[PDB]
């Protein structure tokens, strides 16, 4: 749970990222799926998010 | 008065002038236009270029008393924290407002 | 009820002000000693501080003099004589100062000033026909600053040997530095250099144009617009200086502490009163919020000259010094805040350069404050959340205060002063005499 700092794609579809919290960053390489959730939510950088990164 | 023959003895006692500098060339004299501004000599260098406005969004502060500023006064362009310093900047006397846009650097020049 | 009517009397403190109070014979013993000392192993110290010139011997613990750079000079039209006067002799009673600072700017520009405050060093340190000369140095001096200075030294002065050096890099070095982030905040600026194997990349370091002279001016400022209907003391910047020193603090928690500030409750204990010297021969008060800004808990009146005759801080306790994290936002300076300066460096620019090894997390393991305007509460802490924030979770961040903040940077130099690293970076006369002011040799603790 953080507030997105990066949504860089990797991959021709797999993404990067970027989860910030007040105690530090995180990078997240996703999965096309869970990208594809993250973009149906209307998620974008400066959006505070949280993710369930197994379910 | 003897306070005042003490603060001649302290100004004497302190002045440089009546000292001589033995180890200060006599022969050298400056250039009397050196003591040119910054400004000066940047334009005659045409590394002192060292930051940049930052691109986060800037946040809102109360023009009078500097607490958070909901409300931006159309008229006057200053920033206020509540209906009490709404009151208070529009009872401003002459040039006051530009007064506060001066502490900002937001003044009209 | 009357809740006022409850609290004690207020305490409150005496303004004070730059004053003269002691004089300085010339300190001849020093002369003796540095005669007795070893071969190539004397030099004079001079931190050409904006807000005090340091001078001393670098075989000594302290600089012997601490002058601010100021002259005052003026035809007395009683006795009929010429006074002159370099530094707290100016009483800061004519008071016809001058500084050799550009306002607010590192940089020396009144080189006649300067050059009366190196007499007045000189004649102090018992100088009396010499020592080479260590002179700290602003970040990215002004190469014309460079040759003028370089000049005075040489040619008025006709002295053996210079060296230029940086005020923030002798604190590091002096306390230990290796590699690192140093963090200076200064009179006339904030820098945030970076520092690898005890050697500055000065290419990468940044300037905020914010420092303890900037603070003075702009609670100057706040002043006379809480008070714009009229203050009866003449306030000065010397006196807000002092008030910053003695009565302003970092917020850890800034937007969420100010938004309670002026809450009535309590306000007697968050504001703080300045005394200036006097004379003396269902909707009201209680629920304005400019009383309390200008006045706090206490009833007010006109009458009481006392009461007329005192400043109440604040809003402003936490307000100044908050312009360094936020420098658009509450003064209107187009730059980066500190930690964005800092984190800049850390995120983006030191990973990008070639060959640096284990950028940042070598630099990030010694974040490092320099420099007197960095010694408000909570400076450290606030920079270490701020810093934690844009790092990679688990970072091993530490923020370190230097020793001291002030004199440490002299006591660096004094140390490397007379080192064979600093003697193969000095200037000789006839170095100068071929290559001009304007040449400087390229070490790890001086400009490029
Ligand atoms: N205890 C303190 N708390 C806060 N600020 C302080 C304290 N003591 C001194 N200062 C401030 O620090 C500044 C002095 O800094 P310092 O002497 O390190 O600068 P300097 O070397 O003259 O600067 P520069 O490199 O810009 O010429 C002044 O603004 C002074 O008011
Ligand atoms: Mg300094």
């Amino acid at each position: 749970e953080g507030e997105v700092t990066e949504m860089t794609p990797e991959e021709a579809s797999t993404l990067l990222i970027g989860l910030k919290s007040a105690r530090g960053q995180k990078k997240l390489r996703l999965d096309p799926s869970i990208y594809e959730a993250i973009q149906k939510e209307r998620v974008q950088v400066g959006d505070v998010i949280y993710i369930e990164t197994n379910t | 008065q003897s306070a005042q023959a003490a603060h001649q003895a302290l100004v004497e006692q302190l002045d440089l002038h009546s000292i001589h500098k033995t180890f200060r060339n006599p022969n050298w004299r400056p250039n009397q236009r050196r003591n040119k501004t910054i400004k000066a000599i940047l334009g005659e260098s045409q590394t002192n270029i060292e930051s940049a406005p930052s691109l986060a969004p800037m946040k809102h502060y109360c023009d009078v008393t500097g607490l958070p500023a909901p409300y931006l006064d159309p008229k006057t362009r200053l920033r206020y924290h509540n209906k009490e310093i709404f009151a208070m900047i529009r009872n401003l006397p002459q040039g006051m407002g530009e007064q506060f846009l001066e502490a900002r650097g937001a003044h009209t020049v | 009820d009357e809740p006022w009517k409850r609290l004690p009397p207020p305490t409150v403190y005496p303004v004070k002000e730059a004053r003269f109070e002691k004089y300085i014979p010339p300190q001849l013993d020093g002369r003796e000693r540095a005669l007795a000392q070893p071969p190539g192993q004397v030099a004079i110290v001079i931190d050409n501080g904006s807000h005090s010139v340091r001078a001393g011997w670098n075989f000594e613990d302290k600089p012997r003099l601490a002058i601010p750079p100021i002259m005052s000079k003026y035809r007395d039209r009683k006795m009929g004589k010429t006074f002159s006067f370099a530094g707290s002799d100016c009483y800061a009673a004519r008071s016809h100062i001058r500084n050799a600072f550009e306002a607010g700017t590192g940089i020396v520009s009144n080189w006649d000033v300067m050059e009366h405050v190196l007499d007045y060093v000189f004649v102090k340190l018992g100088m009396n026909e010499d020592m080479p000369i260590v002179m700290t140095e602003a970040v990215a001096n002004l190469p014309y600053s460079r040759k003028s200075m370089s000049e005075i030294i040489f040619e008025c002065y006709g002295a053996p040997s210079l060296v230029y050096g940086i005020d923030s890099l002798f604190s590091f070095r002096h306390n230990q530095g290796q590699t690192g982030l140093v963090v200076s905040s200064s009179y006339s600026a904030t820098h945030v250099i970076p520092v690898y194997n005890r050697k500055a990349l000065l290419s990468q370091a940044i300037r905020l144009n914010w420092g303890g002279w900037h603070m003075a001016e702009y609670m100057l400022k706040l002043l006379k617009l809480k008070y714009y209907t009229g203050f009866p003391g003449k306030l000065n910047s010397s006196q807000t200086e002092h008030m910053v020193r003695d009565f302003c603090y970092v917020s850890l928690d800034y937007d969420r502490e100010l938004a309670g500030y002026l809450d009535w409750t309590g306000l007697e204990d968050r504001e703080r009163i300045v005394q200036y010297p006097y004379t003396e021969e269902q909707r009201d008060w209680s629920k304005s919020l400019l009383h309390a800004f200008r006045y706090g808990p206490r009833p007010f009146d006109p009458s009481s000259q006392a009461e007329t005759h005192r400043v109440h801080l604040n809003v402003e306790r936490i307000r100044v010094p908050e312009v360094l994290f936020q420098p658009a936002a509450i003064a209107g300076v187009d730059q980066a805040g500190l930690v964005e300066i800092a984190g800049d460096i850390l995120c983006q620019r030191l990973p990008s350069l070639p060959g640096i090894q284990d950028a940042p997390d070598a630099f990030l393991r010694d974040v490092f404050l320099t420099g007197g305007n960095t010694l408000f509460q909570n400076f450290d802490e606030r920079l270490r959340q701020g810093l934690m924030a844009l790092l990679p979770v688990g970072a091993p961040l530490r923020v370190r205060r230097a020793q001291d903040a002030i004199l440490d940077a002299w006591r660096g130099a004094a140390g490397w002063a007379c080192t064979e690293e600093a003697k193969a970076a000095w200037i000789t006369r006839e170095e100068y005499l071929e290559k001009g002011g304007e040449y400087i040799k390229e070490h790890d603790l001086g400009n490029a």
